[PDB]
């Protein structure tokens, strides 16, 4: 466990190409990232993945899940944000 | 949002 | 993160690390206004864990960090533990985060955004960096 904030740039995949890894466990509310020789792994999860739109770090995903390892030439898997983000603009507007 | 103060260097 | 490295201090001001009554780092989180904050529904937050913004170095006692506590717990409804799908879980804090240079939100997408498959993005965390 690092003190430290560490940092990784990694690539999106689609969910096709992903469930060549991971199968069926793969949603519509998942996005995978990785298999790019750094993963995601025990801690990390909750945090962002976040990818830079018109100037502006934008919250693509939220770290979910990936290999008991941590393995890095295994895609890690992360909450869809964009099937997600209208329950969160309900939640706000409610709360 | 989305733009930090302190630019991140990667 | 396995083969990552360490970031700018202060430079992803949006990241939080949730620790609970005893101090230990059990998950990250973002903040998407001064008073809520996004995290993965897995994470099992309750209202007795502690929301640090402002932090890079969790072995320092010298930042500057912002300890917050939770107001309350906003699971997705739609979150199914046994697929792991719909993993986010939004948290009210009691009081709202003080937005400086190193703390401040990210941005939410549109649910019509599109982010395709080759695009180069950033993830950032405390997480273990070797299995
Ligand atoms: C949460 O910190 C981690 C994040 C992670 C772990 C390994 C690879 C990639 C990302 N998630 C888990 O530990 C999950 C927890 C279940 C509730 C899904 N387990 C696995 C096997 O990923």
């Amino acid at each position: 466990t690092p003190d430290r904030l560490q940092q990784a740039s990694l690539p999106l995949l689609s969910n096709t190409n992903c469930k060549k890894y991971w199968g069926t466990k793969i949603k519509d509310a998942m996005i995978c990232a990785g298999a790019s020789g750094v993963s995601s792994c025990m801690g990390d999860s909750g945090g962002p993945l976040v990818c830079k739109k018109n100037g502006a770090w934008t919250l693509v995903g939220i770290v979910s899940w990936g290999s008991s390892t941590c393995s890095t030439s295994t895609p890690g898997v992360y909450a869809r944000v964009t099937a997600l983000v209208n329950w969160v603009q309900q939640t706000l507007a409610a709360n | 949002c989305g733009v930090p103060a302190i630019q991140p260097v990667l | 993160i396995v083969n990552g490295e360490e970031a700018v201090p202060g430079s992803w001001p949006w990241q939080v690390s949730l620790q609970d009554k005893t101090g230990f780092h059990f998950c990250g989180g973002s903040l998407i206004n001064e008073n809520w904050v996004v995290t993965a529904a897995h994470c099992g937050v309750t209202t007795s864990d502690v929301v640090v913004a402002g932090e890079f170095d969790q072995g320092s006692s010298s930042e500057k960090i912002q300890k917050l506590k939770i107001a309350k717990v906003f699971k997705n409804s739609k979150y199914n533990s046994l697929t792991i799908n719909n993993d986010i879980t939004l948290l009210k804090l009691s009081t709202a985060a003080s937005f400086s240079q190193t703390v401040s939100a990210v941005c939410l997408p549109s649910a019509s955004d599109d982010f395709a498959a080759g695009t180069t993005c950033v993830t950032t965390g405390w997480g273990l960096t070797r299995y």
